[PDB]
Parts: structure tokens; sequence; C-alpha cells
């Protein structure tokens, strides 16, 4: 029922928060589960 | 041309502009023209120099 | 009918159309 | 909430900081000072040395350029400060690395050395070329500047020269000197070299709204030359369909019939 | 393998026919199509190839059925078929059977009398396959890890019969 | 100007409440199963835009096998950014973490 | 994707929200106004479905962007409705608020005190205080308007007070707490709130009576008249309104209405409407269920299908020349209604003209949105719900699932001479699966050889990407062009643009890959693991190890495997250390073996490892 | 890698003062300018932007469409990877007079 | 959405709380099942001890805090050995609700505590029994469910997947996928 559940989310003037897997893959987000529970940064050495 | 590896993403003004003396711009000239002396990057020097040699003398 | 499930690359899981759909008709 | 809305336009077109004339020179200064805040790309082979990798790639092509944020040309940078994605004494920082590409991405700090112009500032250039329409100037040696022929006071008059090329002579009589001194009338970023469209000449001139009733005369000729430029420019590079007529005649266009 | 296509043309006026128009001919067609539009019996076709050649007047050019499948054909027969009229003949329907050569392939389906199927695995070449005290090697290898589940003991008597039957 | 600041200040003061410092973290010692696997798909991805690699790569074509090199020598210069329900994050050092 | 072009921005959330028609007229491209699509010759009309406007389009530039059918994006433009329309998708809500309404004072007809208790408790949820919402029917004092005013001064008072007390601890943000739980308690009042405004029948606030709103399954709403009982209640409550100074309802007095009351019950509203609190402090307008302009998608989504030589006009066009159609002729209707009236008296037929221009147009917008809504026509074209719900839906047929490049599929055959991690890939497949390698000192040697190679010999190479972008094919070139390519492939950017990046070589699939080795159903995660690519000469279908029939549930019975060949390192890692076949040994189901050997090597080892054996 | 990257990923233009993909075109620019993503929500027609003293817009504000139409502002876009399938729900939502604001940061 | 947070417990994609600890210990299934397999880690116990590596975790870990309040919980737990569920003393609650197990040698479930306890007791024979006691704390720390783990999905596959092979009718209760469905 994705248009009712639609128009409960335009209703609610909600705002999709991208957490769940489903809506990670909707907006193309890298899925926060294994892999994406976690950042990688670079250590660099000049100030 | 216009790429995230050329240019950057935001640029914000984090302070408003504070005007600069005559003095100041051409110490600022000179520390940056001999730091950067020190590839297209030249062809900008070299229209730099131009400012630095009016802000003194004549063309 | 194996033949045919050989071949056919699935857009989910099975299907629900059996007695499921006759105990899914029933509201709340 | 009739003027409420239009209120957040005005304030996002106002002049932040404005270019005061000083010295008795009569000439506005316009280099000025701004610190900035990027969001800038790091390339991998810049992994060891992240100030020269921020600076090659985004600070140097925008040197001698004009940056729209800024409102001005870019004469140089100073004090580039990388921001540690670790809130913390040590010179080893990090940077946030895209889950897709190795590429890295960092918050950079950074004091700009701008040449800030706005409109009805007095500048002063060097007159390049003179033309019968047009006059060419260059502000510092270095930045491009026109006065179109509009621009130029009527009691001007322009002489063409004969034999090697012209000269415009002022109200008085008398030949234009290298240098000149005009004020502001608008800066055309779009282009690929910044240009200072200048005035020579320059509210309370109603007499019963006479102010608003346009002398159609004077509004012609700033319309006319503006289209007739547009036009000869538009026919640069235009490539018409050669038609042969049904004999095996080529259909050739040429106004004039005589060589 | 045998397939047959129909090659009719009424997609009452006649405006395509069978054969070549004039002037208007693109190059190497008559390489599979003879003088009557139809093609050579006999002759090889893949996908892409004219499988016949009509000329249509309503367009002024002259067209192509093409032959399209992944496997490669041979022309076995063609027929012509001029019915469904009494005094007014002329061709429109055509019938073109394809012979496609089919030779055991790596996954081809095999069974004996005994409902023992197995898809070929591979082609084991005879220097690699198991030599015979008589000198025989075996044209099929079944497993006989598959007997134990299946209780065909049918085809282990047929084994043993068949032997006796052919000596 | 002024409004962008402020946005700068608050920015850099929830990156900093939320950063757990370096005595008061308590997750793990040892580097998980995916930690691992994107470590070494990621410093596999800089060794291939040309990065400076800190091993001596003995005839070695595949970045990833050099990333694996890298790694048992602990010479991969990254951090873990590991983040918990609430937002906040333990930085966590590839040299540090113990590889089985 | 490519590892060379990098992102700096990201979308952190969605935000769901209606289109208002001052919106949608400024961003428009060109205002649609013909129902016809194409002119003579074969030029789209101005101001049709294919104007140029709304994209490029027949071999012509776009009239808004300039660029051809491949790099313009298409542009939005707008069809501008002659009379509102309900907006089918909110009807039903916009039905509830009609029939909870007074027709007079133009206030819910439930009592201002009991809508603002849900006022408060809604406000109270907006935020993650679920007890605080309970604790305030804990606060108490045919009751007099002072009285009642102090009650509701005091619930705004703890309202007031609870949130800034919760504030000042990390008990909710100024956007406000937000859990499943919370959601349960809003859920629950938002249901209560409109049971308790529909159960009302005479106004609490003002006693009179409003006459009764009924529906039909189409978007269309009438008013049933007030029996004598009640037509006398307004007679008697009449005086005191002068002290203080079955029939079709059309769409503009139904939005007239809702208008005057989502104007006095705005407090309410906005916490009915606002899941977590509105810091945008934008106003709850009435004219967001209603329809006054339609947008027009870009022709780029509206391409008429091509199947082989028939072209097929694209059926929301189609929806959308009738919505054009109706719009015209109400256009002429209302142009003749502003001509002539002295002469009047029988204006039972000017309503019948205007009943039909509503309904007709109404049911044009129905059918563009949901076709289920509209009337039957002597199988109808499909709306855009049925578009999204076609048959399982386009988030699970094109989102949650989806047709993937670098992938093949073939029957698998068995081998006990491969690695039981490996996969016995078939030449076909080798030398048309490429992995985009970026060539380096390490590797130059090992991609100079691919490129001379080609796109036939393996382990060659298909394409070379240059570090300005571009794509070079080595499908049509001669061993003499691609010689000359790869001892160009290490050479220095001369462009300061592209300093940072280096060539690309699509490099044929090589025995060091990974591949994700699928076996459908996928009922568990042992059915898609990593396999390492061995490349078999000679082979035409997919070669599996015996150890591997378990975990896949695949018998060579002739049964179909997918190949898919993940593009970048991060996926290779993962293919590699994650879900490779070796950390798949042991199922997570009850902790026990899922690899092994089947057969022959069963019978082979009780005999090998037997005493007899010397 | 499968579900995105080799399947419809698309580097999209999106404006960060309205959050949406549709509104952004690329401008028509004259014989010796350069395009530049402009948003059509967020830019004000020319003629319209009318005005303490006078106010000068800083040229780099105008840009001209196809139609030849002047616009002030809606310059505030920049470019996010996504499933090319968000642009054709997005565009199918937006006949519904339904609007997805899309939150991009940096801001 | 549900996965293992790096803080041990089970929470859903929003943040949301499902459960304190995977099975109320933190261990992967797939790791399982040599961890009462005592005979067997004893015969191996050399193998192990180098598979295992302790001299690079030795400096990470506390080796005593765990282990002393693991003695604390045994001591209330033997007290009220014959008492009922709910007569049970509440003073000490268990050892991993107290000390992360991937930090303290020793935070260990009662249920392989009371497993290897009652090993070392039955079962007297150049390894020692409070050496052998030590491996076995750390097989268990290094059995530990990885944070990131979508045990959400893993779940409901490991639910699914089996519930295949009970597609087949009776050979009077409600049995198979009826009773999976009710
Ligand atoms: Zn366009
Ligand atoms: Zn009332
Ligand atoms: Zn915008």
């Amino acid at each position: 029922t994705t248009c009712q559940f639609l128009t409960k989310a335009v209703l609610d003037n909600e705002r999709e928060q991208l957490d769940s897997p489903s809506a990670r893959i909707v907006v193309g987000k890298l899925n926060n589960v294994g892999t994406g529970s976690f950042d990688v940064l670079a250590k660099v050495p000049n100030a | 041309s216009a790429t995230t590896l050329n240019t950057p993403v935001v640029i914000h003004a984090t302070q408003l502009p504070q005007h600069v003396s005559t003095d100041e711009v051409l110490q600022f000239l000179e520390s940056f023209i001999d730091e950067k002396e020190n590839t297209n990057l030249s062809s900008s020097i070299s229209q730099l120099k131009r400012i630095q040699r009016d802000f003194k003398g004549l063309p | 009918e194996q033949s045919h499930k050989k071949t056919k690359q699935a857009v989910s899981y099975d299907e629900p159309d059996e007695d499921e759909i006759e105990t899914m008709r029933e509201a709340e | 909430n009739e003027n409420r809305e239009t209120a957040r336009f005005i304030k996002k077109h106002k002049k932040q900081v404005t270019n005061p004339i000083d010295e008795k020179n009569g000439t506005s200064n316009c280099i000025v000072r701004v610190p900035i805040a990027l969001y800038v790309s790091l390339a991998p082979m810049y992994l060891e040395n992240p100030l020269q990798g921020v600076m090659k790639q985004h600070l140097n092509p925008l040197v001698m350029k004009y940056n729209n944020k800024v409102g001005g040309v870019v004469l140089g940078y100073e004090g580039l400060k990388i921001l540690d994605a670790d809130p913390l004494d040590t010179s080893e920082k990090l940077i946030k690395i895209t889950p897709d590409t190795p590429f890295g991405f960092t918050w950079c700090h950074v004091n700009l050395y701008v040449w800030q112009p706005q409109v009805g500032d007095v500048l002063e250039g060097y007159i390049f070329i003179q033309s019968a329409s047009h006059i060419g100037l260059l502000i510092h040696d270095a930045f491009n500047a026109s006065i179109k022929k509009n621009n130029i006071p009527v009691d001007w008059t322009f002489v063409h020269n004969d034999v090697e090329l012209g000269h415009w002579v002022d109200s008085n009589g008398e030949p234009i000197d290298g240098k000149l001194r005009f004020t502001v009338r608008n800066v055309h970023t779009t282009g690929r070299v910044v240009s200072v469209d200048g005035t020579l000449i320059s509210y309370n001139s109603s007499r019963s709204q006479a102010e608003s009733l346009p002398i159609v005369s004077n509004k012609k000729i700033v319309f006319d030359d503006e289209v007739s430029i547009e036009n000869k420019e538009s026919h640069k590079e235009l490539d018409l369909p050669e038609v042969k007529e049904d004999n095996g005649s080529e259909i050739v266009y040429e106004e004039n019939t005589s060589e | 393998m045998y397939k047959t296509e129909k090659v009719d043309l009424a997609l009452d006026p006649i405006t395509q026919h069978f054969g070549f128009g004039n002037d208007e001919w693109p190059k190497e067609w008559l390489e599979k199509l003879d003088e009557d539009g139809l093609p050579y019996i006999g002759t090889y076709v893949e996908e892409g190839d004219p499988i016949c050649a009509y000329f249509d007047d309503t367009l002024n050019k002259t067209k192509i059925k093409t032959y399209h499948s992944s496997e490669p054909a041979y022309i076995e027969e063609v027929n012509l078929i001029g019915d469904e009229s009494n005094k007014f003949q002329e061709l429109q329907t055509v019938s073109i059977k394809y012979r496609i050569r089919r030779t055991p392939q790596i996954g081809d389906k095999f069974s004996s009398r005994h409902g023992q199927k197995g898809v070929c695995s591979r082609k084991w070449p005879t220097i690699d396959m198991p030599f015979s005290e008589t000198g025989i090697q075996p044209d099929i290898i079944i497993n006989p890890h598959a007997f134990p589940s299946r209780m065909t003991i049918g085809m282990f008597v047929e084994s043993l019969a068949g032997k006796a039957g052919a000596l | 100007p002024e409004d962008f600041q402020q946005h700068e200040q608050i920015r850099r003061k929830t990156l900093k409440e939320k950063a757990i410092p370096k005595d008061q973290r308590a997750t793990t010692p040892y580097m998980t199963k995916y930690e691992r696997a994107r470590i070494l798909g990621t410093r596999a991805l800089q060794i291939s835009m040309n990065a400076p690699v800190f091993v001596d790569l003995e005839g070695e074509t595949d970045p990833l096998r050099i990333a694996m090199k890298e790694l048992a020598e602990k010479k991969i210069p990254l951090v873990i950014r590991r983040y918990l329900p609430d937002g906040s994050f333990e930085d966590w050092s590839v040299e540090e973490l113990i590889v089985d | 994707m490519d590892i060379s072009k990098p992102v700096g921005s990201e979308i952190t959330s969605v935000d769901f929200g209606i289109l208002t028609a001052k919106e949608i007229r400024n961003l428009s491209a060109k205002q649609i106004t013909n129902p016809t699509v194409l002119d003579n010759l074969g030029h789209p009309v101005s101001g049709g479905l294919y104007d140029l406007a709304l994209g490029a389009f027949l071999r012509n530039l776009c009239s808004t962007c300039g660029l051809d059918e491949k790099f313009c994006p298409g542009h939005q433009g707008h069809i501008e409705l002659p009379v509102p329309c309900y907006n089918p998708l909110f009807f039903n809500q916009l039905y509830i608020y009609l029939r909870a309404s007074c027709l007079f004072c133009h206030h819910f007809r439930l009592k201002s005190v009991e809508v603002h208790r849900y006022a408060c408790k809604l406000r109270l949820l907006q935020y993650g205080l679920i007890d605080e919402s309970y604790k305030l029917d804990e606060i108490t004092l045919d009751i007099s308007s002072t009285l009642l005013n102090e009650l509701k001064s005091k619930r705004s008072e703890y309202v007031d007070m609870a949130i800034a007390k919760a504030l000042s601890d990390g008990r909710t943000t100024e956007r406000g707490s937000f859990t499943a739980t919370v959601n349960d308690e809003r859920k629950k009042l938002v249901h209560e709130f409109h049971k308790k405004l529909l159960s009302r029948g005479k106004c609490d606030n003002c006693g009179m009576f409003s006459p009764k709103f009924r529906k039909d399954g189409f978007t269309k709403i009438f008013e049933t008249a007030l029996n004598e009982k009640q037509i006398t209640n307004n007679r008697v409550k009449g005086f005191i309104r002068q002290d203080m100074i079955s029939t079709y309802i059309l769409s503009t007095e139904v939005k007239n209405i809702l208008d005057t009351v989502f104007r006095k019950e705005q407090c309410v509203l906005q916490y009915v409407f606002h899941s977590r609190p509105n810091l945008s402090r934008k106003l709850v307008k009435a004219d967001s269920f209603f329809m006054d302009v339609l947008v027009v998608p870009p022709t780029r989504f509206r391409l008429p299908s091509k199947l082989g030589e028939e072209v097929h006009e694209n059926s929301q066009n189609q929806l959308l020349s009738k919505v054009l159609t109706t719009s015209l002729l109400i256009r002429d209707l209302n142009d003749d209604l502003s001509k002539l009236k002295v002469s009047l008296e029988d204006r039972r037929v000017i309503f019948s003209r205007l009943m039909n221009a509503f309904v007709t147009i109404q049911n044009d917008v129905n059918a563009f949105i949901d076709s289920t809504k509209a009337q039957g026509r002597t199988v109808p074209i499909p709306g855009v719900k049925q578009a999204l719900e076609k048959k399982e839906g386009l988030f699970r047929k094109h989102m949650m699932g989806k047709r993937v490049n670098y992938a093949a599929r073939s029957v698998i055959s068995p081998d006990p001479n491969i690695e039981t991690n490996e996969i016995g890939v078939p030449p076909v497949f080798a030398v048309k699966l490429t992995y985009p390698e970026p060539v380096t000192a390490y590797n130059i040697a090992e991609l100079r050889q691919a490129v001379i190679n080609g796109p036939d010999k393996w382990p060659g190479a298909t394409q070379i990407q240059n570090e300005d972008g571009s794509l070079v094919s080595l499908i049509g070139m001669s061993v003499e062009q691609r010689k000359a390519l790869a001892n160009q492939l290490l050479t220095p950017s001369s462009n300061v643009s592209t300093h940072t990046l280096n060539k690309k070589v699509y490099r044929h699939i090589k025995n060091r890959d990974v591949v994700l080795m699928n076996r459908q159903p996928t009922l568990h995660k042992a059915s898609m693991m990593g396999h390492k690519v061995r490349v078999l000469p000679n082979e035409k279908t997919l070669r599996l190890h015996y150890a591997n029939t378990g975990a896949y549930n695949a018998d060579f019975d002739g049964d179909e495997m997918n190949m898919h060949f993940p593009q970048n390192e991060n996926a290779r890692a993962e293919a590699l250390n994650l879900a490779n076949t070796d950390s798949q040994y042991l199922t997570p189901t009850s902790g026990s073996p899922v690899r092994g050997l089947i057969q022959d090597h069963i019978s082979a080892g009780v005999w090998l490892t037997s005493k007899d054996s010397f | 890698d499968r579900l995105l990257n080799s399947s419809d990923y698309t580097q999209a233009s999106v404006c960060r003062e309205c959050g949406s993909i549709l509104t952004t075109q690329q401008s028509v620019p004259r014989i010796g300018s350069i395009s530049t993503v402009c948003c059509r929500r967020c830019s004000m027609r020319f003629e319209d932007a009318k005005k303490g003293e006078k106010i000068f817009i800083d040229d780099s504000q105008i840009w001209e469409d196809g139609q030849g139409n002047k616009f002030v502002g809606g310059n505030e876009t920049t470019t996010v990877a996504i499933p090319f399938v968000l642009k054709y729900l997005d565009s199918e939502l937006s006949a519904m007079g339904i609007r997805l604001r899309y939150n991009v940061e940096p801001k | 959405g549900v996965h293992v947070s790096y803080d041990n417990s089970i929470r859903d994609a929003d943040g949301t709380l499902v459960q304190f600890m995977y099975g109320g210990d933190a261990i992967d299934i797939t790791k399982e099942s040599h961890m009462t397999q005592f005979e067997f880690c004893l015969d191996n116990y050399y193998a192990l001890l180098k598979k295992y590596n302790p001299s690079a975790l030795i400096e990470h870990l506390d080796v005593e805090s765990a282990l002393k309040y693991s003695k604390k919980t045994l001591k209330y737990r033997k007290k009220h050995s014959k008492e009922p569920h709910y007569k049970q003393s509440v003073k000490y609650d268990p050892v991993l609700a107290k000390y992360n197990p991937a930090k303290y040698l020793g935070s260990v479930s009662e249920n392989f505590q009371d497993k290897l306890e009652s090993f070392l007791d039955k079962n007297s024979k150049g390894v020692n029994e409070k050496k052998f006691r030590a491996l076995m704390q750390l097989k268990y720390m290094r059995s530990l469910i990885n944070p990131g783990e979508a045990v959400g999905i893993i779940a409901s596959q490991s639910v699914g997947e089996p519930s295949t092979q009970m597609t087949l009718n009776t050979f009077n209760v409600t049995l198979g996928i009826p009773r999976l469905r009710e």
C-alpha cells in the first residue's frame, strides 16, 4: 500500500531520517549494517 | 573543468571583509609571489607582478 | 513445471496465493 | 507579511562592506581581506602532504579569477588551516574518506585577499585602446575596463587617425591623457576575463513627471548599438543550407550584384 | 531438429510481391536467395541473414524478411502455396523448413528405460576412458551412487541380458 | 557571514560533544570482521589512485594484496569511527586494533 | 560508479509535503493548454504535452536548458485547472474535516476545551513525552466560559513548563524526540480525535445543527437536508446571532467551508498535521487538499513507447490530454456564464451546467492520479497510483530489487578439479566481463599486455578510460593502435584539472577476481557466496565443485546460477572476506557444517583409509 | 555495488535551498559566458525583482534560459549521487501534488 | 535494520533497543560449537593457546574484576538452590550485565560458567586446571558476535529456510507452517 503509507507520511509532514535499510536503498545511501556501521578516516601528517 | 577535485563543494565567508592599506596589499603581494615562485599558476603570478608594479611604480 | 522455474529470476519470495490469501481475507 | 517576505531578498543582495574613497586620492579602495571556510576534496596522491593538495587542487586555480561568493577577484590566499575531523597537541590530523571512492573531504580555513569593486566606486585605468564606439582601459594594468560611446560625455568628440587607430578629445578641446578616472557603472563576471563597464557622466530631475518620460532619441542610441553588437555576433559561425534548383543551379546569396 | 515458418503477405489490392525490385538492391543478398526471392534449398543461415525477399509498392523499396534465432540452420524445404482463389492466382504464402543439427552437448539429458535420467557432465576422451579386457571402452558411464536410492534393479538385469544377447 | 560563524560553532560543538576521549572509550580492542573488510577495500582503493605506499610490494600487482601486506605490518594510516546508537563515536586507529 | 568521480554533498533526510499552486506556477517551464501533441508536418504543438520547453524531443533542442535528448534532464510544466479539484489521495481526510465542522460558527462541533485537550496532548507528543500527555488529563478544576478558559490556561501552562523542563535536560531536542512508542501514542490520539470530532451532532460551541454530508465511491460530496426538529432548533437560536453583530455541493463551497474552519481551528491542526514541532512556522491551509493546478512531468518520463516498427502513444499523455479538453470547455462555459443576467428565476439549469463542469474535470483529474476512483468507460488507462503499484510495485520491482550490469547466467556443471572456493568461468563470459583497473607504476606491465591482447584475447581489455573522463573502445582497433595506446597509459596529465587522476583499463576478468555466485531461491545468505574466478578453456557452462552443492541447495539436474562481477575494491574485499565460501563453512541456523564431499569421495575414503590399503 | 553502482547510479544536480532534483536546470549562457546549474523554483524573474537606497545585482546571480527569460538567484545547487528511479519517483509524486525535500549537507 | 551495536546490545535501524545482549551472552552461533567441547580443547591446549594469542591482548583487558564478581554471583546462586525463582536473591545480577565480555576476562554466561566448573570437578587430569579455565574464558571472549552483524535478517533466514523442510502433511495439534503462521 505504497500510496497509502505515502499519504500518511505527507499528512504527518514526516521526515524520513534514512536510517532503515529500505530507506537507504531508496535514496542510494550506504546501508548502516556491517561495513556501514562505522566511518573510515585517513591520518594526514602535514598540519 | 568544474569537478569535485578541481573546485570546492562550498565557500563561506567566516567574517565580514576587512579593508587593507596600500602598504599591506604590497607586503602581501611580495610575500605571496616569493612563496609561489620558490603549472598554470605561473601565468597568474605574471599578472600579480603587474598589480605589485602598479602599486609602487609605472608600467 | 520445473523447466520454467529453472530460468525465471525471482522478483521476491514465492507468493501467498494459497491459504494465506483466505486468512488475509479478514479485517481488524 | 506583505513586505516581510521581500525583506529577506533585499538582505541577500545587500552590499556587506562598501568601498570608501580616501587619502584625497578620489579613488575608492577595492582590495579587501576576507577569512573564508572551504569544503575541499583531498586526492590520495596528497595523503602524506595534504596542505599541498588543498593548495594545488582548489586554491591555485582560484587566484587571478573572480569568485562569486567573496564578490571579487581572488588576488591570493594566506594562512591555510585544515580542520581536524577529530576534536582534541600534534600536526597529525584526520580527514573523512567517502565510502565509495578513496578521496577524502575536509573543512579548511584560509584568508583571501580579493579585489571587490562595487558600482558607484571611482576607479582609475590606463587607456589600452580607443575606438569610435568604446575606450579600452586597464585597472592596476591587469583588470579590463571599458567605457561605451553613450557612457562618454556629449561634449567629447572622437577623431579618426589617417595613415596608422583613433583618438578621443575632451570638452576643452585636447586629447585624453594615458590614465583616466571613471565611475563603475557595472561589473561583468560571467565572461572569461572580468570586465568593468565605466561611466564618465553622472533622482530629482522630474519636471512634472519629466524624469519618468524617456527621451526616445537617447534611449535608441543605447539600444540600437546593443542590438547591432548582439546580431553581428550571432551571424558569426552561422551554417546555412546549400540550395540547388531542379536545373543543376546552386543558389548563391550575395547582396552586391557586381564585384 | 526441423522448424517450419509461414511467410504470408496479408498483414484486397496486392502490394508486396515475392522477388527483387529493379533499380534498388542492397549489397550481397543474392548469396542466400534465388532470382524468385526465395532461398536456395540447402543454404546455411545465421541470425540476420535474409530468409526471403519481396517488394512493396507502398514504400517503393526492396525489403527482406530476416532469419532470427540463436541456433544457425540449413534450408530443408521451401513450398509455395497459392490457394483461396479461383482464377486470380498469385503467390503470397510460402512455407520454409529449417534443419538445425543437434550434436549431444554438455547439459543434454540421457536416460535408460528404467527412469535413470542424467545431464551430460563431459564428453570424456577414449584414451582417458577406462578400457575393458576385451578392448572396449563404455559409450556411457553411469555412477554407482545413482542405484542405491532409485532401486532400479531392472537396469541391472537389463545390463547382463543385453550383453548375453549381443554375444 | 554572521549566520555562518554561528552554524560552524554549533557543528564543531556537537562534534566535540559526541567524541568519546581515548581514555573513556569502552568498545572491543579487537578489529571486527567488517572493519578489516572495509580497511582492506578502502586502502586498496587509495593504492590504485597512486597513494604513497609504506610497504615493499615485491612484484605485487593486486592493490588488495598490497593493502593486506600493509595491514600485516600495521602501516595502514586509517582510523575507524565507531558509532553508538545515540550518534556518539570512538576513534580507533588500525595500528592499535588487534587483528586475528 | 567512478572512483575518479567523488561526491562531496549527500542527502541526510527526506521531507514529505504538498506542492502549493503558487510554487508550481513559478518553477513551471511552460503552461500546457493544448490537448493535441503534434502539429502538422511532425513538429510538437506550442502549449502541448510534447512542447520543447518540457525538454528536447524529436531531434530538436530543449527550449529551457538548450541541450539535446541525451544531456537534457527534462523540465516540469503545469496545467491550469479552471476550477479547483479534490486531490484523490487526500479526499478521505478533507471529508473527515468537512463532516466534523459547524457550518455557522465555522469551528469543529466538538467543545473548544476538549479540542484544546487534544492540541495539548499532541503538542507534548511532538517531543518524546507520553507520561506528561497522560498527566494532562489529571488537570481538572453547562460550564461557564470564565471557568473553562482558566482550564485552557492551566493546561497550556503545564504544556509550556513540561516542554521547557524536558528541553533543559537531554530528554528532548528543539526538533523533538520521535520513537515508535511515541508514534504509537500519536497514532492513537489522532484516531481518537477524529472519532470524537465525527461523533458530535449538535455543535457544542453554538447550539445550531449542521446539514450532514454524504459521499460516493468517486470524489463527490452531497448535503442532506435537516429534519423539522433541527430546523426549529436553528430558528430559536437565530435571535442570539443578531446581538453579536440531498443536494450536490461544489468543490469551491467545500474549500470555502474548510478555509474558515482551518483558520479558526489552526491551533489543533498545527499539531494534528505535524509529527515533530513545526520549526518552519508554515500555516496549515485547506488548499493543500485541493488542486488548482496539475504538474506536467518532463517529456523524458512521458516518451512514446516504440515496439519494433510501431510507435505507440504514451498512456500518461492520453490521460493528460483528457484533462486539457475539459479545461478548455469549462473556460468557454465560464465565458458564456460571464456574458449572461437580468433574466433568472429558473437557476436550476445554471447550477446543472456547473455540476456537470465540476464532476467532469474532477473525473479527468481522478483518472490521471488513481484510475480506481474514475467512472467506467465503455481495462482503463493506469493512473500514477497504478504506476507505483503495477504488480509488486515500483519500490519492490525497481528499488529494493534491480536488474544489474556486469553479470552472467548459465547451467551449472560439476567439477572436482577446481578449488572448493572457486568457480569455473567459460571463456565466453571472461571476454565480456571487465573490471575498471586504474593504471599505476606497479601494474603498468600487466595492463599493457591486456591492452595489446584486446577484447577477444584473454586476459585482455575491452576499453581504456582517459583521465579527462572520456572512453576509448579497443573493439574495432587492430594490434597496431592497441600497441600505441599501451605505450600512452602512464603518460603524465598535461591538464592541471585532472592531474590527480590516472587512466583506467577495462580489463577482462582474471583468475584473481571475486565473483558472487547465486542460486535462486536465496532462502539464506549461504545461497549467495563469493567465489574465486577460474577461467577454464573450451567451456560453455559454469563449473562448480561438489562442496558447494549443500549451501546453494543446487543439484546438477540442469540447474541455473547467476554470476555477479563487483566493480570496485571495497565490494571485492567484502566478497573475499565476508561473503566468501570459506567463511560459510558453518550455517548460522544451528552452527553446523554445510560444506563437505558428497558421493565418490566418501566411498573412496572408506577404501583408501582401510587397513588392507598399502 | 549491485542495487546502485552497477544499476542506475546517476550523479544528479540538487538545489540545497529547496532540496529538489527536478527544479535544477543548466542555464543558457552568452557567446563568451559558461553554463551554470540553476534552480527554477528558488530563482526570481528579473523584472519582478523590484526595489534604504537602491541595490545592484552582482551579475553572477543573473542567468538566462532557452526562452530568453532572465532570472535572479537560485544558484545554491550542488551534486549528489542517487539512483535514477528516485528522479522518476519524485516526478510521479510531483504529479500527485506531493513534494520531496532532500536535506543536503554541507550547507 | 536489527543488528549488533558497538555497546553489544541488539538495536533496531532507528536506535531503539530490542535486546540488551544477543541470546543473553553475545555469542556468534558460527563459533558456539567446541565452546563446550572441553576434552577436545584440553587435547589441543597448546594448539588453541597459539591460535587465541593472548600476548597481544593481556595489556588491553582486565583479568580480575569480572572473575571476582563471578564468584560473588555463584555464592548467592548456591545459597538459594532449593529456593523457588520468585524467592531467589536479586542482590548481585549476572557478571555479563556489569562487565563487557570483550574487555573483562571472566564475564561469561552463567550457563558456560556452570558447565566449565562442572568439567574441572568431574575430570582430574602439562596443563593445570587453572590455566585451562583461562583458555576457555579466552575462547568465549573470541567467540563473541561482531558489532554490525545483521542478526535480524540472519534470524528470519534461520526460521524461514528450514521451514521449507516442513511442507509435507501429517503422518490433533496444528504443526509445521500453519502453526508457525498462527
Ligand atoms: Zn532541457
Ligand atoms: Zn458552531
Ligand atoms: Zn531551489
